[PDB]
C-alpha cells in the first residue's frame, strides 16, 4: 500500500479518515496521508513497539554536522586543509555561501516552482528545506563554522583540517547551546518553570540518560503554534520588500528556489527579527496554512500538522493527557468542571470532553497546548514539565556541554558568554542593523534594533595555541 | 569506547562512556511511561473500528483538528513579547534533538 | 555449538573463563558452562538488548497454573467438571497427590538416578523438580487448590469447573501474597525497610509499572546465601529419617525419584520446618555444595552458582555496585576505606577491590550480598531497595491484589487474614506437628513447634452464593 | 480487553488495561537504569579480550566466586532466627516472578 497515493489502511499505513461535515474535504473516501514511524524492533512479538531518534539528541549542532559518519563526511570540504564545510558550488547569496544541493529521487523542492529546477538543500538534518525560514538559519550556520574555521587558521598555522573542523564544530556547538539555554528556553518555559526543571549548572552527571523521550518528539511541536501564515521578507530599510513581502505558508514549504532566486537569506533573516510570532490562544491554536495547506504543492493533497501530531502520538503508543499530568505532578481533572478549572476555560473543556469523552485520552499535544500559558512562557504546566526535564538532561548528561569542567578553558567560557544570535547574523551576513538582545523577545523595528556596530565579536585569543 | 578523547563522535556514540548508546544516532527514544496500544504492544488507537479507549470511542484525529484547532485567521493575535526567530529556533533545536524515520 | 559440551564462545554461549590454579578446573583453557539470556529483539543493530520474563510478574501462584494457555490447560484435570489440577497417574504420596510427570527431551530427572527411571515434574513453571524441597512446596499448593475446589463444590453444587478452578486459583494466589508480604518479606527486609518501601497498603493504583526489573532477577538471588548444604529429612517425630536424613545438596538437584520413592513431601517439609536456614556472613557467603557442585550429576562438570550470578548479572547488561548505590539514593563507595566503611569490614573491601580494582564495577549480586544485614532482616541497604521496590510495584500495581476494592468481599479479607503455611501443611499433609507462627523464624522442635488442631480451618463460609 | 472481569488472565494480560501487556508474561524485563554492554548495546562485558571496563580488567566471575565467595563448609552458622522454609519460600516465590528463558 502506497501510503501516499492510497487511503488503504494497511502496514506501514495509517491514513487520518475523514469526518462529514469536513470544511475542505467533502469526499470522506479521502483521507490524509500517514506512514507509521519505524519500529525499533520490526515484527517482534515480543517487544511493546517503539519509535527511533535518528539523530544525536545532544545539542550538539548535529543539523549542521550530520549525526552519521558518511553524511558528516560529505558536508566537509575536503578539498584542502581549512577544516571548512562545503558550499553550494552553482550559486552564491550576494557573494556568500548557500548550502550545497543534495540528490533525492523524488525531490519536493524542484515541485514547489517547475521552471526554477532549484533542489532541496543538503545539510547535517533532512529537513532543512522545509520552510526557507530555517533554511536561511542552516545557512547562517554553515557560515559561522567556515568564519570560525577561517580565524582560528590565523591564530594557529600549525592545525590541519581536522583540527580546525573540529574546533569551529565545537564553538558552533557551544552557540546552539548557550543561545537556546541562556535566550530561549527562559522565555518558553516562563521564570517559574526555568528555575525549578533547570536550577544552576554543576557539572556532567554519567548517571543523566540523555536520550529524548518519545513524548518529548510529540511535546516539543507545541511550537506549531507559533507559527504565522505568512513569510515575511525586508529589505536592508526593514520595509517591505516587494513584488512579494508576505508569500502564503503552502506556497515556501520546501521552496529552496526562493532562497537561491529571491533575494538570499538576508530578507528572511529581517523578518523573522522584525515581526512577531504568532501567540498561542486557546481558540486561536494553530493557522489553516499549516492545518489546511501544510505540504500543499508537494503532494496529491494538503495536509493537516495539528491532526498529524494527534495521529502520531497514537502511532507512538503515548499515554493520554491525564497519563502525563500524573508523571508531572500535576493534578488530574476528571470531570468537565475539573477540567474547565485547569484549563481556565469551561468552553474549550467541553469541547475536549464531546471530542474525547475523558481527559484521560486527550492527546498529549492537544491537551498541552491547550493549557493557559505560565507567565513570562509560552507553554503551560504539562509541556513546561516534559520540556524542562528534557532539557535538563540533555545538559546535565552531557558530557560536552560547555561549562562541563574540561571542555573549554576558564578564558575559553568568558569569551563564549558574549556569543549571540544577534552578533552571529552580523557576521555571517549583508545585515548591519540586527535585534537588540534578547532576539526572541525584540520584534518591533526600530525600537528593538541596534548597529552590529555596537555588538562586540567573539574574542577567539584564548583559543591561541601559542 | 577510546579511553581518552578530544571531541565529539558525530553519532554521539561514547558521551556516555558506561552506556555507550545513550543519546546517539539511530536508537530508540527511551520511554518516560508505559506504550498504550490498543493490543498492548503495537497497534495505535484507532486503527481497528468500534474498538474504544480506556472506556470511549477514538475521536478521529481530523475532526479534533476542526473542532479545537481551527481558527478564522483575521482573529489571529501577534506575539507582542516574541519575535517570530522565537518560532524558527524552536523549529531548527528541534531538528538538532529528533528526527523519527518512516518508511518510504 | 551446545554451549553445555563445549568452551567455544559463540553465539549463544558466553562461558565462564577458569582463573589460573583453580582448585578444581585445572585446565584453564577450559570454562564453567553458560548460555546467554535469550534476546527480546533477536539480532538488533538498534536496540539495547534486553532479555524477557517468561512468567506473570504478578504474585498469582502462576508457578501452580502457568503463565500460558496451553500450558495452563494441561494442567487441569479435564475429566470432569470438578475444576482440580490434574495429578500423577503413577504415583501416590501415602494416599495423597503428586505432580503429573513431563515430557521433557532431555529430561536430567532421569540422569540423577539412573534406574529409577522417575521423570521430571509438571507444574505451572518448569524448575518445579530442580530440589526435592521446592517440589515439596509446589506439591503442596496443588493439594491445597484441590482441597479448596472440593469444599467450594459442596458449598456451591451448581458452581461448574471452570468457576471452582478460578474460585480455588483465587485463594491460592491470595494465600501467597498474604504468606509472602505478611510473613516472608518483613523478615527479608527488616522493620525499618518493610516500612520504607512497603507503606501500607492504600489501593490499587493504575500508574504503578507491575513488570520485573532486570536487576531484580539477579538481585532477589541474595537467597543463594541461605542454603544449607543438605537437604534435611524427618519423621513424624521430627527426629532423623533413616537410613539418609541428610543427603549433600549436589545428589538431590533434579532428583523427582526421591519423591516418589523416598518417603514422599512429608519428611522434606519437616525438614524445612526444623531446620536452621544458612546464615549470610562476609566471610561465608554460599557454600560448595552450589559453588562447587552445582548439578553434578546432570552436568558434565559441577557448575558454580556465585559464579553464575556473575556471569548473568553481565550477560543482562547490568551496571554496578555504584550506579545501583546511586540509583537506591545511597552513599557511593569510590576507594578501599569508603568501601570498608560502607561494608562495616574493611578486609572483605580489600578484597573486593583486588578483584574488581573500583567499587563501580562490583556485580550488583556479589555488591549486594557483601552488604551487612539489616537489623532483624537478612539482606543490606541497597539489596533491601532493590527488593522492596520491587515488591510495592507488585502490589500496588496489580488490579488483583487480595485486598483491592471488588476483588474479595469484606468477610472473604476477614477469613483470608487468618491464612497461614503452617495451616496449609496441616491441611495437605500426614504432617500434625508444624511451626508456631512465624513459620519463617520458628525452626527448633519441639520449642517453635505446636498441634495442628490448634490450629483452625481456613473459613469459607462467606464463599458461599446466597 | 473486556469492560470487566472477575478473574486473572493466565498471561497476566490486561491486568492493567491501559498498557494490558506490563506483567504478563513472555515480555522485556523493564530496565530501572540503562544497560552497560561492550559495545554499548549487545556484547557483555568479559566477551573481548583486552576490552577493559571502566578503566578495569573484567574480573572473571568464577575468580570472584573462588577468592571471595568460598568459604569453609564446617564454618557454616546456622540462623537461630530463620528456618531452612524462609530460603525455600524464596525460590519458590522467585518462581511466581521471573524466569529468564535461554535457547536449549
Ligand atoms: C500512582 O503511582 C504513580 C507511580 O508512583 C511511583 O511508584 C509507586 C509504587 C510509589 O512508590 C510512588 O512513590 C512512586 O512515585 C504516581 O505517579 C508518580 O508521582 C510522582 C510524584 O508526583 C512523579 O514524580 C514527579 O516526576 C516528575 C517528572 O520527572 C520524573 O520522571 C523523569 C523521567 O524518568 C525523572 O528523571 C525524574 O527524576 C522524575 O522521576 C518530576 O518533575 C517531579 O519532580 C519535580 O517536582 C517535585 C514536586 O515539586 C520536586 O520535589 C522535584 O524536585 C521536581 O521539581 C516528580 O519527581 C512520577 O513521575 C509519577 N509516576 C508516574 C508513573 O506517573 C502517582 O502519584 C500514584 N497515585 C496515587 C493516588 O498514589
Ligand atoms: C546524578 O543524576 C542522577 C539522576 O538524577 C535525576 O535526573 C537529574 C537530571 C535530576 O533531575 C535529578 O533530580 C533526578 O533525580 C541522580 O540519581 C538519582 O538520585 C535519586 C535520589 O537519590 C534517586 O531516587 C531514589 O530512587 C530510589 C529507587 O526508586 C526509584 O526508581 C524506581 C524504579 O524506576 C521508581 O519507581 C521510584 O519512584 C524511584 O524513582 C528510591 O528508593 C528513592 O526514594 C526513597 O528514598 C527517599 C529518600 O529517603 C524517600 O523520600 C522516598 O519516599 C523513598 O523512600 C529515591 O526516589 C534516583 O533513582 C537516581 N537515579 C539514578 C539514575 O541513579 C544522582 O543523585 C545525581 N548525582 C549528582 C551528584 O548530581
Ligand atoms: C516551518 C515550520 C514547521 C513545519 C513546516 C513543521 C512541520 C512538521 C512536520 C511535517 C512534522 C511531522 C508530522 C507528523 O507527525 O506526521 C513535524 C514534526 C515535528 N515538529 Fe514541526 N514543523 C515546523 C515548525 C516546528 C517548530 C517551530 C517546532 C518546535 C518549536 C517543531 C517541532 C517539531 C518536532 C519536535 C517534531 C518531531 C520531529 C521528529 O521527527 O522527531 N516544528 N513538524
Ligand atoms: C534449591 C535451591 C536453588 C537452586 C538449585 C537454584 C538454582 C539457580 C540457578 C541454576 C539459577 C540460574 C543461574 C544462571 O544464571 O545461570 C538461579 C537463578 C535464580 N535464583 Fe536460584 N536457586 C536456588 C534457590 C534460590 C532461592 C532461595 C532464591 C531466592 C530467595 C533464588 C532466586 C533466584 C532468582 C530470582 C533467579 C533468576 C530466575 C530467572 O530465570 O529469572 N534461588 N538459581
Ligand atoms: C573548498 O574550499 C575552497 C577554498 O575555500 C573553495 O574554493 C572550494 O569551492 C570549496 N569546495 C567546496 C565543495 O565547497
Ligand atoms: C518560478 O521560478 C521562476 C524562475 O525560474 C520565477 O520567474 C517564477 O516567478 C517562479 N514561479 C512562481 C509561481 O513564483
Ligand atoms: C481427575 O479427577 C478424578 C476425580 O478426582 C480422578 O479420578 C482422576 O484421576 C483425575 N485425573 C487426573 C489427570 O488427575
Ligand atoms: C536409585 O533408586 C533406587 C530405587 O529405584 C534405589 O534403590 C537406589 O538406592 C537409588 N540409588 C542411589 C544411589 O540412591
Ligand atoms: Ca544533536
Ligand atoms: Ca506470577
Ligand atoms: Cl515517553
Ligand atoms: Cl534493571
Amino acid at each position: 500500500v502506497n501510503c501516499e497515493t492510497s487511503c488503504v489502511q494497511q502496514p506501514p499505513c495509517f491514513p487520518l479518515k475523514i469526518p462529514p461535515n469536513d470544511p475542505r474535504i467533502k469526499n470522506q473516501a479521502d483521507c490524509i496521508p500517514f506512514f507509521r514511524s519505524c519500529p525499533a524492533c520490526p515484527g517482534s512479538n515480543i517487544t511493546i513497539r517503539n519509535q527511533i531518534n535518528a539523530l544525536t539528541s545532544f545539542v550538539d549542532a548535529s543539523m549542521v554536522y550530520g549525526s552519521e559518519e558518511p553524511l558528516a563526511r560529505n558536508l566537509r570540504n575536503m578539498s584542502n586543509q581549512l577544516g571548512l564545510l562545503a558550499v553550494n558550488q552553482r550559486f552564491q547569496d550576494n557573494g556568500r555561501a548557500l548550502l550545497p544541493f543534495d540528490n533525492l529521487h523524488d525531490d519536493p523542492c524542484l515541485l514547489t516552482n517547475r521552471s526554477a529546477r532549484i533542489p532541496c538543500f543538503l545539510a547535517g538534518d533532512t529537513r532543512s528545506s522545509e520552510m526557507p525560514e530555517l533554511t536561511s538559519m542552516h545557512t547562517l550556520l554553515l557560515r559561522e563554522h567556515n568564519r570560525l574555521a577561517t580565524e582560528l587558521k590565523s591564530l594557529n598555522p600549525r592545525w590541519d583540517g581536522e583540527r580546525l573542523y573540529q574546533e569551529a564544530r565545537k564553538i558552533v556547538g557551544a552557540m546552539v547551546q548557550i543561545i537556546t539555554y541562556r535566550d530561549y528556553l527562559p522565555l518558553v518555559l516562563g521564570p517559574t518553570a526555568m528555575r525549578k526543571y533547570l536550577p544552576t549548572y554543576r557539572s556532567y552527571n554519567d548517571s543523566v540518560d540523555p536520550r529524548i523521550a518519545n513524548v518529548f518528539t510529540n511535546a516539543f511541536r507545541y511550537g506549531h503554534t507559533l507559527i504565522q501564515p505568512f513569510m515575511f521578507r525586508l529589505d536592508n530599510r526593514y520595509q517591505p520588500m516587494e513584488p512579494n513581502p508576505r508569500v502564503p505558508l503552502s506556497r515556501v514549504f520546501f521552496a529552496s528556489w526562493r532562497v537561491v532566486l529571491e533575494g538570499g537569506i538576508d530578507p528572511i533573516l529581517r523578518g523573522l527579527m522584525a515581526t512577531p510570532a504568532k501567540l498561542n490562544r486557546q481558540n486561536q491554536i494553530a493557522v489553516d496554512e499549516i492545518r489546511e495547506r501544510l505540504f500543499e504543492q508537494v503532494m496529491r493533497i494538503g495536509l493537516d500538522l495539528p491532526a498529524l501530531n494527534m495521529q502520531r502520538s497514537r502511532d507512538h503508543g503515548l499515554p493520554g493527557y491525564n497519563a502525563w499530568r500524573r508523571f508531572c505532578g500535576l493534578p488530574q481533572p476528571e470531570t468537565v468542571g475539573q477540567l474547565g478549572t485547569v484549563l481556565r476555560n469551561l468552553k474549550l473543556a467541553r469541547k475536549l470532553m464531546e471530542q474525547y469523552g475523558t481527559p484521560n485520552n486527550i492527546d498529549i499535544w492537544m491537551g498541552g497546548v491547550s493549557e493557559p500559558l505560565k507567565r513570562k512562557g509560552r507553554v503551560g504546566p504539562l509541556l513546561a514539565c516534559i520540556i524542562g526535564t528534557q532539557f535538563r538532561k540533555l545538559r546535565d548528561g552531557d558530557r560536552f556541554w560547555w561549562e562541563n569542567e574540561g571542555v573549554f578553558s576558564m578564558q575559553q567560557r568568558q569569551a563564549l558568554a558574549q556569543i549571540s544570535l544577534p552578533r552571529i547574523i552580523c557576521d555571517n551576513t549583508g545585515i548591519t542593523t540586527v535585534s537588540k538582545n534578547n532576539i526572541f523577545m525584540s520584534n518591533s523595528y526600530p525600537r528593538d534594533f541596534v548597529n552590529c556596530s555596537t555588538l562586540p565579536a567573539l574574542n577567539l585569543a584564548s583559543w591561541r595555541e601559542a | 569506547c577510546p579511553e581518552q578523547d578530544k571531541y565529539r563522535t558525530i553519532t554521539g556514540m561514547c558521551n556516555n562512556r558506561r552506556s555507550p548508546t545513550l543519546g546517539a544516532s539511530n536508537r530508540a527514544f527511551v520511554r518516560w511511561l508505559p506504550a498504550e496500544y490498543e493490543d498492548g504492544f503495537s497497534l495505535p488507537y484507532g486503527w481497528t473500528p468500534g474498538v474504544k479507549r480506556n472506556g470511549f470511542p477514538v475521536a478521529l484525529a481530523r475532526a479534533v483538528s476542526n473542532e479545537i484547532v481551527r481558527f478564522p485567521t483575521d482573529q489571529l493575535t501577534p506575539d507582542q513579547e516574541r519575535s517570530l526567530m522565537f518560532m524558527q529556533w524552536g523549529q531548527l533545536l528541534d531538528h538538532d534533538l529528533d528526527f523519527t524515520p518512516e518508511p518510504a
